[PDB]
């Protein structure tokens, strides 16, 4: 018989804190595994910090009111929920700081490059900018006055990329990461391009590995161990998520 | 005797599979870890066997030389179950016991304790070189070339080649061991003082 | 191949057999004759961080000879029984140096052997890392196999074993 | 050759590496290897003087391009190798110092004689930098807090070292030795990390 | 015996692929022919070829693993293939009335890398039985070289025909076969008397050396352990006591080890020894 | 540095439990926060939905985030309902699927191990089936899935790998081995392909 789902959908076609937390967890999971320093979500983190401040004030006010039924479960849940949110943001920020420490000179050369397509203001937070600058400066001072003071000017650079071995550390672009193919972020499939339907009817993406000149079909709802460089474009579009 | 042997094997198999103290199946985990490093054995504590089902311990301590091969068979079956994907050639596992029973002085071992399990202490004074005891004994009839196999448990009661052609008369002792198809295990003689 | 990677730093400082190509003057500071120069067609052992550069700049100054650790005898040993090979005695940094040699010489055949060696040995070290001792109240094979791992596999084993141990400790807490 | 001192230095650095890895004894960085640092730095000075001696001798003398290029090139390579060994050692020490600072900002501010003057100044300013981070914008969250997820809100603790009386946010804690509490894990995390409370 | 023929043809293909072994066989044959045609001379090259296990592994890994794991089924076919190769490419000279009857099969010897089979007499457990292993150690005892019978050729002075008979023992052939009581057949099938023809029969020398592990290799607190190698033919007198040696052979077992009624609870084992190649 | 060595590129199992605890679960409340028609403090949380918490009616199944269900189960104020996949019939079905298809994993939920552990520890009296049997079937599933993983870690090429239907804890424990062996087999390949 003819399908009537179209009219049923027709008659049904007359930023939320949960979504903010879900995006924070997704960003944290991606940051923990991705070899590169992922771009900072300024707006999401601003909203999250505002929410934490307002909820802490609300808890303090409710506690003052209680300081004059005896339902303490909501207050306990508020406190522990805020603790969990603070832990997630703590771990995220500290992972980003560790990645900044690992790739300080790479970030510096990106900043000093006028031909670079990215900027630290668009990739690091303000506190991350300050921490990166201060840490790079102090470590430079230490290494200078401990080792480089007794070295000639041709071997005194802290970012000598022309030496016997490159001394600026770059992220391992071809690092292997665990990816779960989410599919398009929206619930509609045909709208999103790049989704070449595979045989057996399961939709899939298609990414090629330049080193091997091989094409691999990334089926939706499947788990893969893929090179990060191959996945980077899909990951930036949230079509896949690092496990 | 097949029914009783199968029942004993199944009981000790269930002991291997089901025993756990607190959230961890001790002997399943130990068996898997032993298989991983090619350690085909299982060190079974005796307090655990008593606590699980004291009837099994009574059966074991009554006639150890007849029950222990059944327990080794159960260990082998569990190993196949938990380390081989259904749909072999896995050696018969060895059972290593740990006991805390009262130690019997070496001079107190007399006519009683014969065929019993005894725990005793001493100092080793000699260790022989490794011998070779057969377990799988591929065997062939001398005249009619009727090849068969024999499996050895190595727990002497208190077996030999068959005294029959076992499928013209072929004589009284028609069997010669095929040494290129047999499987052996190493055995060592100690000397406790 | 990070600059500050101590494993890579130590891998660089390994002597390699290499013959010279020029009657170069004035060198040999610590090569048994500081003032007296180095003769042409002289076979000398040099650190990799030096021989690597000296074999490309220039006919290059220094010609690199096939080291013993990649000789056909070691290759046959690798192809025979990869698991039971004492690669720690051959070279404590065998895999890093093999990768460097392949990178230098584009040896498509040494790489095809060392990759299979790595896979076959990774199977066994995963088997040993995922087998955790249980107390009823370390195995001989585990301890006698862990003595035959380079400084690279000794880190993969440590990481994987720590991961398995953490998972076991969490599950059975 | 010339990197043997540097090779010994990085070998000792590897020892410190695995040394501190070892679980979490929070070991103190082995006292700076000043003696080996001095020798290799002196070894660098001799190499630099040799380059200066050769360059001036090349100008006044009749030196062809071959030896003048090659001796300088080899000396430069040796100096680079020594620089790399020194840098690796210093970077490992700096990484361990950063780990200690991050973990002990809530534990203690400490034998400090194991550190050179430069390293002591680096740690002293790094603590200030961490405190600046914990106060700029991320003040709502405790950036120096524990990285273990907060599983259970309520825990029970046992007082290890007597500390008399300590004021909490609302009431007060009487840290009597060998007395057990049952309090929220939030307000005792610093004391547990410092080493005054024990259980979980 | 389809598998036997398959192994034989596979090894013939291997010998054809690596022509160095064919060149060595040719060199041995021409050396023997020249010595026969040329006096106080006794240097005759043996019918033995040293094949590298690495070449066998690179050619056919299945055959190489079969040699290294179950040589009792892979070495006899390879030896038969080598014998057929030598016979086909033989210079087909005039017979000497003895080489026709006296068997001279081309034995095999191995070299190269062994891996887990490069053992010592202490680490030679019972899991290595029936496998091709190499043991290194010091020769301590050497039996007297004593010829042993493997074929007796008989002449019946009533029909002018020659009848032979092959003999096999546990220490001669790898595959197990019914032992022969080593009694010469004095009467034919048709009631004819036979006279044994020595000089047309075939005897091979037989020695039993003893190899023990090097004393410095022994673990702290234990005396060196020893194994018994059974060298035969060209390998007799190759070793003397005190010689450090590296013997390659098949770790074989013999006997019924109890299991003979005479022993029911008796717990002795089997007699194990290496058939040196 | 800021992030410890053992937390570099993996998740500690505590963090996996933390991630799992954010998934909704169905509970039977033992309290009633539904305000009658005829004061009280509402939850008003910021990282989840408080609607199902302010409208709890005793013995009326709702869905709350797992870390709150556990918090209520700390007292006697709720009763966690075991998910449908955590019954003896479904576990037997999954075991049969594993024994029938030796090339692919069964379709267990990504949090099956973590959820099973948490529910067995904190909600041991809310199972319609004997927990001593659920544990024995969870262990059997873990053993079969471990056998299949060890026989697929034998396919660690340098291009990619498809670990379909693998759980989250299993992936987390296999990450430092797979992702560090494939890196080396990729470095070897790229070194060879330097032409
Ligand atoms: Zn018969």
């Amino acid at each position: 018989d003819i399908n009537i789902d179209d009219i049923l959908a027709e008659l049904d076609k007359e930023v939320s804190p949960q979504q903010d937390f879900s995006d924070l967890m997704k960003s944290w999971k991606n940051e923990r595994c991705s070899p590169e320093l992922l771009p900072y979500p300024h707006q999401l983190m601003k909203r999250l910090l505002n929410r934490i401040s307002m909820q802490s004030q609300l808890i303090e006010n409710i506690s003052m009111g209680f300081l004059d039924n005896e339902s303490k479960l909501p207050l306990l849940c508020m406190e522990t929920e805020l603790e969990r949110l603070k832990f997630v943001i703590r771990s995220y920020i500290r992972c980003r700081l560790s990645k900044i420490d690992k790739f300080s000179l790479y970030l510096r050369q990106l900043n000093e490059d006028e031909n670079s397509l990215i900027s630290l203001t668009d990739l690091l937070s303000k506190d991350e900018i300050k921490y990166h600058d201060t840490h790079s400066l102090i470590w430079l001072k230490l290494v200078n006055d401990s080792i480089l003071k007794y070295m000639p000017e041709e071997l005194q650079a802290i970012n000598d990329t022309e030496g016997s071995v490159n001394m600026i550390d770059e992220p391992d672009w071809n690092k292997f990461v665990f990816i779960h193919v989410n599919g398009p972020p929206d619930g509609k499939w045909n709208e999103d391009p790049l989704l070449q339907e595979n045989e057996f009817g399961k939709p899939c993406y298609t990414v090629t590995i330049p080193d091997l000149k091989e094409e691999v079909e990334l089926t939706i709802g499947s788990i893969y161990v893929m090179r990060y460089e191959v996945i980077r474009d899909l990951l930036r579009d949230d079509k896949v998520a690092l496990i | 005797n097949d029914d009783d042997n199968t029942e004993i094997i199944k009981s000790f198999k269930n002991f291997i599979l089901e025993f756990r103290l607190d959230s961890q199946f001790i002997y399943r985990d130990q068996l898997r870890n032993n298989i991983l490093v090619k350690n085909y054995s299982l060190t079974v504590n005796m307090e655990h066997l008593i606590g699980y089902n004291e009837d099994i311990y009574k059966k074991l301590s009554d006639e150890p030389s007849d029950i222990i091969p059944l327990f080794e068979t159960a260990i082998t079956q569990v190993a196949k179950r938990i380390s081989i994907l259904s749909r072999n050639s896995l050696p018969t596992f060895q059972l290593i016991l740990n006991s805390n029973a009262n130690q019997i002085p070496l001079r107190d071992l007399d006519s009683e304790h014969v065929s019993k399990i005894v725990r005793l202490s001493g100092i080793i004074i000699s260790t022989s070189v490794l011998s070779s005891r057969a377990t799988y004994l591929s065997i062939m009839c001398r005249n009619c070339r009727h090849t068969t196999s024999i499996t050895i448990n190595n727990f002497n009661s208190i077996v030999s080649l068959p005294r029959s052609c076992l499928s013209k008369n072929c004589g009284p002792d028609p069997y010669i061991i095929i040494h290129e198809s047999s499987k052996f295990i190493d055995q060592q003689f100690l000397k406790l003082q | 191949m990070g600059y500050y990677d101590i494993d890579d730093v130590l891998a660089d400082g390994t002597e390699f057999p290499c013959k010279f190509q020029y009657d170069i003057p004035g060198l040999g500071y610590l090569e048994n004759n500081p003032g007296r120069p180095i003769t042409k067609n002289t076979k000398l052992s040099l650190p990799l961080w030096l021989a690597r550069i000296l074999a490309i700049v220039g006919v290059p100054f220094v010609e690199l000879l096939p080291p013993d650790m990649f000789s056909t005898k070691v290759m046959n040993a690798i192809k025979t029984d990869p698991v039971a090979l004492d690669l720690h005695s051959i070279n404590s940094h065998f895999f890093s140096l093999a990768i460097k040699w392949i990178m230098l010489f584009s040896e498509k055949e040494l790489a095809n052997v060392v990759s299979e060696l790595l896979l076959q040995r990774a199977q066994e070290l995963n088997h040993h890392a995922s087998s955790l001792s249980i107390d009823l109240n370390t195995n001989i094979a585990t301890s006698t196999f862990l003595l035959k791992l380079e400084e690279m596999e000794k880190e993969i084993y440590k990481k994987s074993h720590e991961s398995y141990k953490d998972t076991k400790r969490w599950m059975f807490k | 050759m010339y990197g043997d001192l540097g090779n010994k230095l990085v070998l000792e650095a590897k020892r410190t590496k695995q040394l501190y890895a070892r679980s979490n004894q929070d070991v103190n960085l082995p006292m700076y290897h000043e003696d080996i640092i001095r020798n290799i730095l002196k070894e660098v000075s001799n190499l630099r003087k040799n380059t200066e001696y050769l360059k001036e001798q090349q100008q006044l003398g009749m030196l062809d391009d071959k030896v003048a290029k090659c001796q300088y090139f080899v000396t430069l390579l040796c100096m680079e190798r020594n620089k790399r060994c020194l840098l690796a050692y210093q970077r490992l020490r700096t990484d361990i110092l950063d780990s200690m600072a991050w973990n002990n900002n809530g534990l203690d501010l400490m034998d400090t004689n194991n550190l050179s003057h430069q390293e002591q100044e680096y740690l002293k300013e790094y603590c200030d930098l961490i405190t600046d981070l914990k106060s700029g914008d991320l003040v709502d969250i405790d950036l120096s807090g524990s990285l273990v997820p907060p599983s259970d809100v309520f825990i029970d603790v046992r007082v290890l070292k007597d500390a008399g009386e300590i004021q909490t946010e609302y009431g007060v804690f009487n840290l009597i030795k060998d007395s057990q509490f049952f309090v929220r894990q939030s307000d005792v995390e610093r004391l547990i990390q410092q080493g005054y409370l024990q259980k979980i | 015996d389809a598998v036997f023929g398959d192994r034989v043809r596979r090894f013939q293909e291997f010998l054809d692929t690596f022509t160095s072994y064919r060149d060595s066989v040719r060199s041995i044959q021409v050396y023997n022919s020249n010595n026969a045609a040329n006096s106080t001379s006794l240097n005759i090259l043996p019918h033995r070829i040293i094949i590298s296990l690495d070449d066998l592994r690179e050619f056919d890994r299945s055959f190489w693993s079969g040699i290294l794991v179950e040589p009792a089924y892979f070495i006899p076919p390879a030896e038969k293939a080598l014998t057929d190769l030598a016979d086909s490419m033989d210079d087909v000279p005039h017979p000497n009335a003895s080489a026709v009857s006296s068997r001279h099969p081309w034995k095999l010897s191995f070299k190269g890398s062994f891996g887990a089979h490069a053992l010592s007499p202490r680490t030679l457990t019972a899991q290595h039985l029936n496998k091709l292993v190499s043991v290194e150690g010091i020769v301590t005892k050497t039996s007297l070289v004593r010829p042993k019978l493997i074929r007796s050729v008989h002449y019946a002075a009533k029909t002018g025909r020659f009848h032979y008979r092959d003999y096999t023992d546990a220490t001669t052939t790898l595959t197990t076969r019914i032992p022969t009581p080593a009694i010469y057949p004095t009467e034919d099938t048709e009631g004819n008397k036979l006279t044994t023809e020595y000089g047309y029969s075939t005897f091979i020398d037989h020695q039993r050396i003893t190899v023990q592990e090097m004393p410095e290799m022994a673990p702290a607190g234990q005396l060196p352990r020893s194994i018994d190698v059974i060298l035969d033919d060209d390998l007799v007198d190759k070793t003397k006591p005190g010689d450090r040696v590296n013997v390659v052979g098949v770790f074989k077992s013999l006997g019924a080890g109890g299991m003979n009624q005479s022993n029911s609870n008796t717990l002795i084992g089997f007699k194990t020894l290496i058939l040196g190649n | 540095m800021s992030l410890p060595a053992h937390l570099q590129q993996t998740f500690s199992p505590e963090e996996i439990q933390f991630i799992v605890e954010n998934e909704p679960i169905k509970i039977f409340p033992r309290i009633t926060t539904r305000q009658k028609i005829r004061n009280h403090t509402r939850w008003q949380l910021i990282t989840t939905d408080d609607k199902a918490l302010n409208n709890m009616v005793a013995m009326r199944s709702t869905e709350v985030v797992l870390w709150i269900a556990l918090l209520l189960k700390q007292q006697s104020k709720c009763s966690i309902v075991a998910p449908q996949w955590l019954t003896t019939k479904e576990l037997d079905r999954k075991i049969q699927y594993e024994k029938t298809h030796p090339d692919r994993f069964s379709e267990l939920p990504w949090n099956w191990l973590v959820l099973a552990r948490i529910l067995f520890n904190k909600a041991k009296d809310d199972f319609h089936d004997p927990i001593h049997e659920l544990r024995g079937k969870i262990q059997d599933l873990r053993e079969i899935r471990q056998i299949k993983v060890l026989k697929g870690l034998k396919y660690l090429n340098e291009s990619h790998l498809q670990l379909d239907n693998l759980s989250l804890l299993e992936i987390n424990e296999l990450r430092p081995f797979i992702t560090e062996i494939m890196d080396k087999l990729r470095e070897i390949h790229t070194a060879s392909l330097t032409a």
